[PDB]
C-alpha cells in the first residue's frame, strides 16, 4: 500500500525519478536506491520496475550506499533523503560524500518537517532554530555537481535526475516539496548561464557564481543546475592509482574460493615476517 | 630457558626499534621471544619500556620480573626497579639525579618511587636505587654513554647530535653481550633494519662498544631453527588471516590500537589470487578511511549486500558508537564482522591499555533481540584461524560477528611456527548463497533453521529495510509476520548453537579439581603457571572460553561438575565471563584473580594468585604490577 | 463490571479523539478506564484502533476482547471481527465490501481475514463477517451513516463534506447508548473537547443520532466520584514526575514514543515554584531539540555539570546512539537520567509497537564498567514515582540511570484516583554537595563508600576527561591510580546495593507456589489474572522486579526458595528478565509466557497461558493477538 | 607534564587564549574550556589560570559546551577542538551550532593530521579525499562570527580570540598550525575591510564577501575577521521569548529543593487532567 498522504509531493518524486532510470536504458536489476527514514524513507518499496531498495537508518544512507558502490562500481547507486535525515542527524556523512567525489547521486526530499517537528530546512520564526541552505553546504563540501529541483514541475526534475545520474561524480538534487499534514525560474532559460566547468582554470569563477546563485531568494527563485565540474578525479578513479584492475575486478566480481578453500595467497605476507 | 629483557626511554627515542633489534638478533640465534609495548596517550616524551621474554622453547607470557633492564636515562631506573632482578645497565651520568627532577613522569610515579625507597631509608636518587639494587644481588654496570658518542662522532667525524641516538645501541649491545650470543647475529639485525649506510655503521659500533664492555653471563648457545619461524603481532596477525579469509572490503576510523591492521591490509591490498584454471590474477581489497564510526559500521553493512565478506575494525569508543549499525545488520540479517581491538575503559580510557571490561556489552550491543556471535582469541595463532572463523560465521548464520582481540595481544609480538597458521587449509565456508531464478526475489524466506537464501545486489530486486519486514523485505506492521520473522532471526542463534560443535568453543588444558576459568589473553600466563605449579604438586586445569555466543553451555556444566575450586581469571572487576557462565548454567565461580590495570597478567601474578586463594581462600586477588 | 470497547478508524479521521470523548463521558459517569492506541509507521489511510476498558473499580489491563466494536468503515469491521463478543456498530453501505477492496490493509492481514473466514465455509464480505459475528450470539446493528450524515448536513444547511468526520461520533453515541449512561455526559465532553461552536452542534447531533438509535441493553448505573480522579498517559506521567523531580534540563531527538514528553514539557516549561520565605517564583525548564542523538545525550550530561538535573528522552535506535555518550557519564561520575521509552526492535522494527528486548543492552550499555543503575515502570502510577526516584538515584550515585518505560505504558492512559500521584511528598535527595573551601577542587577524592563530594561548575577550578584520571580530573595512566579510581567508580554500585532496599526494588504480590515472574507493562494483566484464576482455585503470586541494578538478589533468592513454578512473563523472545535473575543467583524459570508482536499482553493471554502450563506443562507459551 | 613535542604550534594557542581571558578580566573560575580528543584536547588541562576544563569525547566538545552554556549562561565557554575532532567526527555538530547562534567560542586547532593519518583539512595529493574549508561551511552553517588566525602571530590571534569570545553569538577562529611529527596577511591592515554587519539590510552584502575572502589563498593568505553580525538573535534571546526570567533565574541558579522537598508545584498541570 502506497501510504502517504494525498497532497503530499512525494508522489512527483517518485515518477519524475522512476522516469529517469527508464530514459536512461539502465538495467534496473543494477539501480540501487538507499533511502532514509521517514516518508521519504518508504519510496523505492513503491516502484514498479525491479530496483532494489535499502531502507536504512536515519542519516545514514550515504554511508551504506558508499559501501554498496565501492564494493561495486557497475551498480548505480541513487540516495533518497528525507531534510531531517540527510542535513540534520546525517551532516557529517552529506559533507564527506563531497570531498570522496563518488560516483553517486543523492536527493533531498525538503517539505521542511520531520512528517513521520521543525526540520534543518526551517527558517526562523512562523521554530527556535535557523535553516540552511543545501546548496551552499553542498558547494563548499566539494560536491561536484549541485540542483535545485521542484517537485511539480515534473519534467524538468526528470532531466535533473538524469544529468545528476550521469554526471561523474558526486551529485546533490535538492528538491522543494510541500507537505499538506505538517513563483520560481530556470536556469535553463538565463542567457548567459553556463555552470559547466570545461577547463581547470575554469573552476574557481564557476564555483563563486554557484555559490552566490545558491543564496538567490527574493521570490526570483532558481532551479536547475549551479555546478558541474567533471575533471575532479572521483573516489574510484584515485582507487584505481593504488588497485590497477579496481574497475575490471572490483571486490564483488572477485572469486575468493573454490569448493571452499581460500584463491588467496598470503604467502608473501607471511615470508616478509620470517626470521 | 626463560630470560626477560626490557629496555626503556623516551617516546620518539626510537626505542621501540631497538627493542626489535635486540629481539631479532636473539631469534636469529634460535631462540623463541614473547615481546610487549608499553607508551602513553603521548607522541614525545613520556615513559615507553619494551619487555622481550627469551627462551628456548616458544613462550606464551610477560613475567612481572626483569632479568636484565637496559636503560640510558634516569626515568627508566626509576620506572623499573622494584621489577628488576639480576643486571641492570645504565647511565653513570644520572647518578645524582633526583625523582623529583624527571619532569616527564606522573607524579604518582614519583610518589611510588620514594615510598618504595623511604620503606628500606634511601633517598631519591638514581645511586640510591642502585644500592637499592645492591641490596638484592643485582649487579649494577654503569656506562659513560656521553664518551662512548663521542668516541664514535671522533671516529665518524661528526657532531655528537647525529649518533646521539645510538646510546639505544650501546644499551642492546652491552645486554646482548650479557647472554653470550655471537656478535653477527646483532651486527646483521642491525643492518637488515635502518636503511641509509651511515645509521648501519654508527649504531653498529655502538652495539660493538656495549657488547666488548661486558663479560658472558648467561652462556647461552645457538640452537637450529628445524623449521621456519615467524615474528608477529596481534594486528599484523588479524590482518593475515581476514585477507586469507577473503575479506576485500573493510571500512575503519584512525583508534589507537586498530588503526595499525587497517593500514597494514592497505598497504598490501593489491593481493596474488590463485583463481579458475589455476591463473594467477590480483585483486584488491577496498580500504576506507571513514569520518566517523557510524559510517565505518554502516559501509561495512552495505558493502556485503553486494555479496563482498566486509568487516571493521575498532575499539571501545568507536564500539559503542557502532551499536546502532549492528542492530541494523541484525535486524537485515547482514554478514559482517567487527574486529573489536578491547582497551582500557569507559570513555577514552587508557587508549594505549588493555582490558576485558566491554564483554558483556558486546554480547548485548545495540537494541532488539538477533544473533551476536562473539568469539575472544586468546593469544597470537588464534587472531589468525579466529579471523576466518569469524567471516565464515558471519556468512553462514547471516548476522555481525565480534572478533574480540584484546589491545595487549595487538600490541605484543611473538615468534612462533610458520606452520601454526600454514598447515591447515583456509576454508572459506560461503553458506546459503543461491542464484535468483527470476527478477524479484524474497531475500527473507522463513524456514526452519532461521537462515534464508541470500543472493547480491545486482543478481535480482531484493529489499532491505530497517523496520520489521515480510519475506520479500517490505516493511510490515502485522503481529503474525512479526511473530513468525523476528523468531526466525533469533532462530539461527539456535541452528549455530546445534551446529557448531562446543569442543571448537573453549580449549580445555589439563584434568584437575583446581579450574583456571578464563578467556583471551590470560590464557599464555595461565598455561606458564599450571607448569610451574605442577612442579610444586599442586594440580591445575585451564578452561578458557572462545565463543561466548552461542555458549558452550553443556561442555561446561559436563567439565565445571564437582569440582572444589573454580578460580575466573579477568582483566576486569565484574569477572563478566565468569557472569555468563552464571547465567547460563547456574555455575558460580568460587574465586577471582582479577587485574583492570590495563597491563597484562603476569605468569607469576597468576601463581602467586592461586597459591593466595589455596593457602587463604581469598576470594578476589587483585592484581596490579606493570608501570 | 469490566467492558471492553473498541473503536478504529483510518489514521486521520480523528478517530483518537472519538475514543477520548467516549472515555471522557464514561469516566465522568464514575466508571475508571484502561485505554491503549495502536496505529502504525504512518501518517494518514492506515487502520488505528483504541480499545478502552470500562470499570467501576479501577481497571489495570487490556482484554483479548471486545463487548461493543464500534465501526463507520470495512476495514475495522474485518481487523475485529474475531476478537467481537456481543455487539458490532457497522455501517451497512460495505455489506458487499470484499477484503481485497480494502487497498490500506496489508496484503498479511487480508490473508488472516480469509483464513478465519474459510475456517467455517463462509465468503469475504462483510455480510460473511456479520454471519461469523451471528454463528457466536453477537448481535449487529448498522446504520445507514450515509442517510445520517444526510439528515445533519441538511440540518446545519451545509454540504455533507463539512459534516463527514460526524460518522464518528455517531458510533460514539450508539455505544454509549448501548451502556445507558445518560447523554448529557456524551453532550459535555463534546462541548469541552472541541473548540469551534459548529462543529459542537453538527458532532453533539450525531451522538444523539446514534444515541437513539439503540436499546438500553447494559444497564449501567451513575456512580459517586468520592476522591478527585485524573486521566493520563505514560509520556505526560512521565513529565509530570520529572519536573516534581526539579528537571530544568531536557534535550531530545524525536521519534515517536518520546518526543510527546519532550513537548509536554516544553508547552508548560516555566513553572511555578514556591522558593525561601514562601515565594512564589517562576523558573524555566530548557527544552533543546538536538540535531541527533549523540547531541542529546552529551547536552545533557555537559548541562549536569553546571548542578542542573538533567535528562533526555529517546527509543531504541536513539538508545544506542546514545551508548558512547553514557559511557563518558560513567566515567567522569555524571549524574544523568535517560527515559528510554522501549519500542519494537531490532533497528528501525516497529516505531508505532511496544517491545521489552533491550533490557540487557541496557543494563551493560556502552564499554567499561561503571554503575548503570536500571528501573523499570511497571505502570502509570509507578512511572511518576520512578521519574522522581531516578533522578535522585542519579544524584545520590553520581551516574547515569536509565528509567525504562515502555511504549505500550507510553501510549495507554488511564483513569485513577489523584491522590496516588500527591499523596506522598516530593522528594528531592541531591546526594553529597559541597561548598568548595577554596579555589582549585579535587572532583574525584576516593572515599570508602565509592561517592566523591561533587561542585557545580563556576563554584571552583575543576576537571573532567574521557581519560582515565586521579583525583584533580587530570589524565593519568599510573596502574595503582587506576587500580583505584576504577574501583572506586564501581564501588558505588555495592554502596546502593547496601543503601537501597530490597523490598523498594521489586513488588510482591500474594504467596503461593506459582510465581508469575516479569516487569514493566505486564504486571497490570498479571494481577487481574491472579483474581480470575483464585476464583477457580489457582493460587498464584506475583514477583515484578522494578530495579534491575542493583538487582535485589538476597530478596529474589528468599522469595523463590523451593517454588515448583517460576513463569517469566514478558515481551520479548529470551526472557531478559528471567536471564538476569538467573546470571545473578543461579534461579531458572520453569516455564514462560512470551510476546514478540509489539501489542501488550491481556489479561486473557495470561490466564490462558498459566492453564497452558498447568495443565500440560507447555515450556514457552508464545502469544500473538491483537491487529 | 606538558607532554607535547618540542616544536608543536599548541603551545602558541594556549598562551594566546590565556591572555584573551586575562585581559578581558572575566573571573577565570566562571570560564570553562571545552576541548576534543587528540594532543589538542589535553589544552586545558596545562592552563595556570582557575578555569575550569571539560575534556570530551571526540567530535563532541560542541554538543557538551550547549548544555553547559544553555543551563548556565553566566559562565564563559571556550571550545577547542583538533580538526579531525570537530569538522570529523564533529561536522554535524559543528554546523547546528551555527543555526542556534548560542554564545560560544569555537577554536579549531588545524594542524592537518590526526597526531595523537590524513585528517579533514589536509589537501588532496601530498590522502585520498579532499580538504573543506571551515570558515565557508561556518558561513553556509550561519555562524554570526568568523575568523581565520594563525597560531605564530600570537598577538594578533590573541586579539582574534577576545573579539570572538565578546562577540555576542556563535564564533569560529580557524588556527593555522603545523604539525612537526606528522607569507600570509592581515585584513586589519586593508583599508576597504568592514566586515561588521550594522544594520540588517547591510547583511547579504558582508555575508557575500567574507564567503568570497575566504576562498581566497594563491599565497595572498588572509586572517582577521571575515563576517560579524551582532543583529542575529542568540539562542540565549530565543529562550527569552519563552522563558522572560532566563537570563535572571536560568536553570542552575534556580532553587529546587528546600529541606529536601520539592519546590516545583505541579498542581495546575495534574488539575488540568481531572475527570
Ligand atoms: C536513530 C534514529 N533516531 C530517530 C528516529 C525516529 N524518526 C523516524 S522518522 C522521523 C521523522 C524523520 O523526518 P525526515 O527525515 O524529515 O523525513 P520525512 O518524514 O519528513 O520524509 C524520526 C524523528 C529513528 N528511526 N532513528
Ligand atoms: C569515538 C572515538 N573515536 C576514535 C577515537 C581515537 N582517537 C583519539 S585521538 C585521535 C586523533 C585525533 O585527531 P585530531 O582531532 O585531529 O586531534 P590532534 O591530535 O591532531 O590535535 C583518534 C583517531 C576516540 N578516542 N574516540
Ligand atoms: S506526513 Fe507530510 S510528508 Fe509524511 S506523508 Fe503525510 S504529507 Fe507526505
Ligand atoms: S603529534 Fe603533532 S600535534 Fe600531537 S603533539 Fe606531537 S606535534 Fe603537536
Ligand atoms: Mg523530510
Ligand atoms: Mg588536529
Amino acid at each position: 500500500f502506497v501510504d502517504w498522504c494525498p497532497g503530499c509531493g512525494d508522489f512527483g518524486i517518485l515518477r519524475a525519478e522512476e522516469m529517469a532510470i527508464r530514459e536512461l536504458g539502465i538495467n534496473p536489476k543494477s539501480v540501487v536506491i538507499v533511502s532514509g527514514i521517514g516518508c521519504s524513507g518508504k519510496i523505492p518499496h513503491f516502484m514498479n520496475l525491479p530496483i532494489s531498495g535499502v531502507h536504512t537508518l536515519h542519516g545514514r544512507s550515504i554511508a551504506f550506499a558508499t559501501g554498496i558502490k565501492l564494493s561495486n562500481p557497475s551498480l548505480e547507486v541513487i540516495v533518497n533523503v528525507g531534510d531531517g535525515d540527510g542535513l540534520g542527524i546525517g551532516m557529517g556523512h552529506f559533507v564527506h560524500l563531497g570531498r570522496r567525489n563518488i560516483d553517486i547521486a543523492v536527493l533531498v526530499h525538503n517539505n521542511g518537517v520531520y512528517g513521520l517537528q521543525a526540520s534543518p530546512t526551517l527558517h526562523r520564526g512562523e521554530n527556535i532554530m535557523d535553516a540552511v541552505n543545501p546548496l551552499a553546504v553542498a558547494l563548499a563540501a566539494g560536491y561536484t555537481f549541485v540542483a535545485r529541483g521542484y517537485a511539480y514541475d515534473v519534467m524538468h526534475l526528470k532531466e535533473l535526475i538524469k544529468k545528476a545520474i550521469l554526471h561523474k561524480g558526486s551529485a546533490l538534487v535538492d528538491i522543494l516539496q510541500p507537505c499538506p499534514t505538517y513563483r520560481v525560474y530556470k536556469l535553463d532559460n538565463v542567457p548567459g548561464w553556463d555552470p559547466v566547468v570545461r577547463k581547470e582554470e575554469e573552476a574557481q569563477k564557476k564555483f563563486e557564481q554557484a555559490i552566490m546563485k545558491s543564496y538567490e531568494w527574493g521570490e526570483k527563485i532558481p532551479i536547475g543546475i549551479f555546478y558541474q565540474n567533471e575533471l575532479v578525479p572521483t573516489f574510484e578513479d584515485r582507487l584505481t592509482s593504488n588497485i590497477p584492475n579496481y574497475r575490471e575486478y572490483y571486490p564483488a566480481k572477485q572469486q575468493i574460493e573454490i569448493n571452499g578453500i581460500s584463491t588467496t595467497k598470503i604467502d608473501e605476507l607471511i615470508k616478509a615476517k620470517r626470521i | 630457558t626463560r630470560i626477560v629483557w626490557m629496555i626503556g626511554g623516551a617516546q620518539g627515542l626510537g626505542v621501540d626499534t631497538s627493542a626489535n633489534i635486540f629481539g631479532n638478533a636473539v631469534a636469529k640465534a634460535g631462540y623463541y621471544l614473547f615481546g610487549n609495548r608499553e607508551y602513553y596517550s603521548n607522541i614525545k616524551g613520556r615513559h615507553s619500556y619494551f619487555e622481550v621474554v627469551i627462551s628456548e622453547k616458544p613462550i606464551r607470557s610477560l613475567s612481572s620480573y626483569v632479568n636484565i633492564l637496559a636503560s640510558f636515562d634516569a626515568e627508566t631506573v626509576f620506572q623499573h626497579f622494584t621489577e628488576t632482578k639480576e643486571y641492570l645497565i645504565y647511565n653513570v651520568e644520572y647518578e645524582n639525579t633526583t625523582v623529583d627532577l624527571v619532569k616527564s613522569m606522573e607524579p604518582e610515579m614519583a610518589e611510588q618511587v620514594k615510598e618504595a625507597l623511604s620503606k628500606e631509608r634511601l633517598g631519591f636518587t638514581i645511586k640510591d636505587v642502585l644500592e637499592y639494587l645492591k641490596r638484592r644481588g643485582v649487579k649494577v654496570i654503569g656506562f659513560n654513554y656521553t664518551e662512548l658518542i663521542k668516541k664514535i662522532a671522533d671516529t665518524f667525524k661528526v657532531p655528537m647530535s647525529v649518533v646521539e641516538r645510538a646510546k639505544n645501541m650501546i644499551a642492546v649491545g652491552a645486554s646482548y653481550g650479557l647472554l653470550g650470543l655471537k656478535f653477527d647475529y646483532l651486527k646483521d639485525a642491525i643492518s637488515s633494519t635502518f636503511k641509509n649506510e651511515l645509521f648501519i655503521k654508527f649504531n653498529t659500533m655502538a652495539a660493538e662498544l656495549g657488547y666488548n664492555s661486558v663479560p658472558n653471563v648467561y652462556k647461552l648457545q645457538e640452537y637450529k631453527i628445524e623449521k621456519q619461524r615467524i615474528q608477529v603481532d596481534g594486528n599484523t596477525i588479524s590482518a593475515m588471516g581476514k585477507l586469507a579469509g577473503g575479506l576485500r572490503f573493510q571500512s575503519y576510523y584512525p583508534i589507537t590500537p586498530a588503526s595499525d591492521e587497517s593500514v597494514y591490509i592497505e598497504a598490501n591490498q593489491n593481493l596474488d589470487m590463485i583463481v579458475e584454471g589455476n591463473e594467477l590474477r590480483k585483486g584488491g581489497v577496498v580500504v576506507v578511511q571513514a569520518e566517523d564510526e557510524l559510517a565505518a559500521i554502516n559501509m561495512a553493512v552495505g558493502a556485503a549486500l553486494t555479496g563482498v565478506r566486509s568487516a571493521t575494525a575498532t575499539s571501545g569508543p568507536g564500539f559503542s558508537l557502532m551499536s546502532e549499525g549492528i542492530s541494523w545488520a541484525g535486524m537485515n540479517e547482514v554478514p559482517v564482522v567487527i574486529t573489536y581491538y578491547m582497551r582500557g575503559a569507559p570513555a577514552t580510557g587508557l587508549p594505549t591499555r588493555s582490558g576485558q571490561a566491554d564483554l558483556k556489552f558486546a554480547l548485548n550491543v545495540g537494541h532488539g533481540e538477533f544473533p551476536r556471535i562473539v568469539i575472544a582469541s586468546g593469544d597470537h595463532v588464534e587472531i589468525f584461524w579466529d579471523a576466518i572463523w569469524a567471516l565464515n560465521l558471519a556468512e553462514k548464520y547471516q548476522t555481525p560477528v565480534i572478533h574480540i582481540i584484546e589491545k595487549t595481544l595487538a600490541n605484543a609480538y611473538s615468534v612462533f611456527e610458520e606452520e601454526l597458521i600454514t598447515n591447515r587449509p583456509y576454508v572459506i565456508e560461503r553458506g546459503k548463497i543461491v542464484k535468483p531464478t527470476s527478477d524479484y526475489f524474497n531475500r527473507f524466506e522463513v524456514t526452519e533453521d532461521g537462515i534464508s537464501p541470500r543472493v547480491f545486489l545486482g543478481q535480482a530486486s531484493i529489499f532491505y529495510t530497517g523496520d520489521e519486514h515480510n519475506e520479500e523485505g517490505h516493511i510490515t506492521e502485522n503481529s503474525i509476520n512479526r511473530m513468525k520473522m523476528y523468531e526466525k532471526r533469533n532462530k539461527k542463534l539456535e541452528t549455530a548453537d546445534k551446529e557448531i560443535p562446543e569442543e571448537q568453543r573453549v580449549n580445555i588444558v589439563g584434568d584437575a579439581d583446581i579450574v583456571l576459568l578464563t578467556w583471551g589473553s590470560p590464557k599464555g600466563a595461565i598455561l606458564d603457571a599450571m607448569e610451574e605449579l605442577s612442579k610444586d604438586g599442586i594440580k591445575t586445569m585451564m578452561v578458557q572460553v572462545k565463543m561466548f555466543n552461542p555458549y558452550p553451555k553443556n561442555l561446561m556444566k559436563k567439565i565445571l561438575s564437582g569440582k572444589s575450586k573454580i578460580i575466573a581469571v579477568e582483566n576486569n572487576y565484574n569477572a563478566q565471563g565468569a557472569e555468563v557462565l552464571a547465567e547460563k548454567t547456574g555455575i558460580f565461580a568460587t574465586n577471582y584473580i582479577l587485574k583492570w590495570t590495563g597491563r597484562p597478567i603476569t605468569r607469576e601474578e597468576v601463581i602467586e594468585g592461586i597459591k593466595k586463594i589455596l593457602e587463604r581462600d581469598e576470594k578476589r586477588v587483585v592484581l596490579y604490577g606493570g608501570a
